[PDB]
RNA sequence: CUGGUGACUAUAGCAAGGAGGUCACACCUGUUCCCAUGCCGAACACAGAAGUUAAGCUCCUUAGCGACGAUGGUAGUCCAACUUACGUUCCGCUAGAGUAGAACGUUCCAG
RNA sequence: CUGGGGCGGUCGCCUCCUAAAAGGUAACGGAGGCGCUCAAAGGUUCCCUCAGAAUGGUUGGAAAUCAUUCAUAGAGUGUAA
RNA sequence: AUAUGUUAAGUGGAAAAGGAUGUGGCGUUGCCACA
RNA sequence: UUAUUGGAGGUAGAGCACUGUUUGGACGAGCGAAUUCAGACAAACUCCGAAUGCCAAUUAAUU
């Protein structure tokens, strides 16, 4: 009466690292993910890992690409 | 029947994705015909356009070779050295490729 | 026979909209030519009585404002379990 | 006895069993329905216990509409086992009928004799009914 | 200073949500009072714990 | 209005009935040449008579299909009493329906 | 380890559900995969656009190939999700 | 204790499908007779 | 801890546009599950979508 199932793997902690309107450095990590669920927008590249990150400091902002997309920027202070 | 202008607006914007101000600026734009071949130098983030020169013999290549000299020195009017080059969908060959090494030519490196 | 309604103003708290379906009452809205959405209240038993004799597809001599506007009915919602209606939607003509 | 020909996955959770039906709340295919005030889970060896009790006291003259179907299917364990060691095995199959949705509709007869085929139908059900006619 | 409020109910039995909005309003013990000027801030917390607390 | 090039959840699209013209975009003639098809100068790119606005393009008209959609009521629900299924208060869907809707449009060219 | 022990089963890694719209979260709860392959199946610059349904054509259904028309992906992406 | 109704079962102070001229409250509707 | 603002995230509910399941009609495509008109179901379905909770501002009071 023994079962074949039980087995899973470990959690990957994903979503969002900060939050919107918050001062960032110039290398830290915006969103992990598995694909492309929030675009690259301005001042921000993409990793090896689908994994975005911010090259300047600033603010940071959510926005939207079209209809049914959306990306994330980074902008200066003042 | 085939458009072949309106499937050329469909390669314009696979290139312009990758040099558009992330690569360089201003744009040297390329708008060719089978009549005449017109340019226009524009910026990307204010949107406005600085200069524009165009052809309007030998069915527009040396009047493609023309217009890379006029451009280059209402290039060098207001002063602007380094550029980036857009091809416009076109293929770098013949007509649009006369137009480029003109421009090249006087004083205005890519 | 005609429908002689009253207003309620205000936002009607969801305590009055139970004591307004037990006294008799049906809350309804006229949103046709230039009434405004202006909610109105009405009779319950009066309204069954009125659209027997005219008909479902029927106009109604609706009296709100102190003034008289003519009006059928869109569509309305019905619950099966008691019987009886819940809401009226009028469409000015 | 109904049952899908195939589903995806054998065992599956149990409905909810609260609150109040989506859907199926009035009468569109016949004229005489019958209502539920009761939740409660039909097997599918209930529907053909009604549906027989029915159909025979009008021997030839309408059509009867079966409205719920068993979609899902309970499972349970062999006989003197202890607790775990994995789920039991697929036993039947249910449907979820709560306080306002139609079990059957019967049409092509007269008022009087509706009433008599609906009430020895009801008493197959663990539920409680009320007869229900098209609305106006 | 022209809102008085006073603790009625206990605070045992009470969601830890709940005890910390009675502690920034001043309220330590049971039956205590306190002045406070009425604002948006300040009258979005009673309304928290309208039950626990009555004004005048 | 004629073009070039951007920014904006199809209120920008589909679908149909009409008016367009050799200055401008095209339709079109030919392979000498630059280059080209795992065969085809049809599409890529050179060289260009006449002819047609038939088609693309541009423009008017229509609510057939898509897309935008309040007010009211309902479902669900935070907190709070009764208590285990019912009151009170806050927030407030989906669907559906009266309506939007045959786009806006910054900066450079030729009349 | 174990709804007392023995017998049976299982022991590391990966993906989804259970999980209560951040993240995390158990049971001998419900379903699958891995212990490798690629010398181009890597890099780069150019150029293309699908599976199906339908009228015929050497006729096995008009989808073993060949042509026209529709086709927001119903195809593909070395290998589970 | 006060005002205003309900309930005859000791209900309160233990249980369901089902059965019934127990008794109140608000309605629907056809004969204006049933005996 | 409240007030105001912004954002990430698809549960409750609902729905049939996707996958799977399903009842009765019309209609030659095999004649309700290849098309069509009505009606239903879903932890591993989603064209849609709350209430709460969570991360922030260096925005205001109370502590």
């Amino acid at each position: 009466s023994s079962t074949k199932n039980g087995r899973d793997s470990e959690s990957k902690r994903l979503g969002a690292k900060r939050a919107d309107g918050q001062f960032v450095t110039g290398g830290s990590i915006l969103y992990r993910q598995r694909g492309t669920k929030i675009y690259p927008g301005e001042n921000v590249g993409r990793g090896g890992d689908d994994t975005l990150f911010a090259k300047i400091d600033g603010v940071v902002k959510f926005e939207r690409k079209g209809r049914d997309k959306k990306q994330v920027s980074v902008y200066a202070v003042a | 029947k085939i458009d072949k202008n309106k499937v050329r607006l469909k390669r314009h914007a696979r290139v312009r994705t990758n040099l558009s101000g992330t690569a360089e600026k201003p744009r040297l734009n390329v708008y060719r015909s089978n009549k005449h071949i017109y340019a226009q130098i524009i910026d990307d983030n204010k949107g406005v356009t600085l200069a524009q020169a165009s052809s309007k013999t030998a069915t527009k290549v040396e009047l493609a070779t023309k217009v890379g000299e006029a451009i280059a020195k209402k290039a060098a009017d207001k002063g602007i050295k380094e550029i980036v080059f857009d091809r416009g969908g076109y293929l770098y060959h013949g007509r649009v490729k006369a137009l480029a090494e003109a421009a090249r030519e006087s004083g205005l490196e890519f | 026979a005609s429908l002689k309604s009253i207003i309620r103003q205000g936002k009607q708290t969801r305590s009055d909209l139970k004591q307004l379906r037990k006294s008799g009452k049906v809350p309804a809205v006229v949103y046709g030519y230039g009434t405004k959405n202006v909610s109105v209240k009405v009779d319950e038993v009066e309204f069954i009585k009125v659209i027997r004799e005219v008909g479902r597809n029927g106009v109604i001599e609706l009296g709100v404002g102190s003034k008289t506007i003519k009006v059928m009915v869109a569509d309305y919602q019905f619950d099966p379990l008691k019987n009886q209606i819940t809401h009226i939607d009028f469409l000015a003509i | 006895m109904l049952l899908p020909k195939r589903v995806k996955y054998r065992r599956q959770h149990r409905p909810k069993t609260t609150g109040r039906s989506k859907g199926g709340n009035y009468v569109t295919f016949g004229e005489f329905g019958l209502q539920a005030t009761t939740t409660s889970w039909i097997t599918s060896r209930q529907i053909e216990s009604a549906r027989i009790a029915m159909t025979r006291y009008m021997k030839r003259g309408g059509k009867v509409w079966i409205k719920i179907f068993p979609h899902t299917p309970y499972t349970k364990k062999p006989l003197e086992v202890r607790m775990g060691a994995g789920k039991g095995a697929v036993e039947g199959w249910i449907a979820v009928v709560k306080p306002g949705r139609i079990l059957f509709e019967v049409a092509g007869v007269s008022e009087e004799v509706a009433r008599e085929a609906l009430r020895l139908a009801s008493h197959k059900l663990p539920v409680k009914t009320k007869f229900v006619k098209r609305e106006e | 200073a022209k809102l008085q409020i006073t603790l009625t109910r206990s605070v045992i039995g009470r969601p830890e949500t709940q005890r910390k909005t009675v502690e920034a309003l001043g309220l330590k013990k049971t039956n205590s009072s306190v002045v406070v000027e009425d604002n948006p801030a300040i009258r979005g917390q009673i309304n928290k714990v309208k039950h626990l607390v009555t004004v005048e």
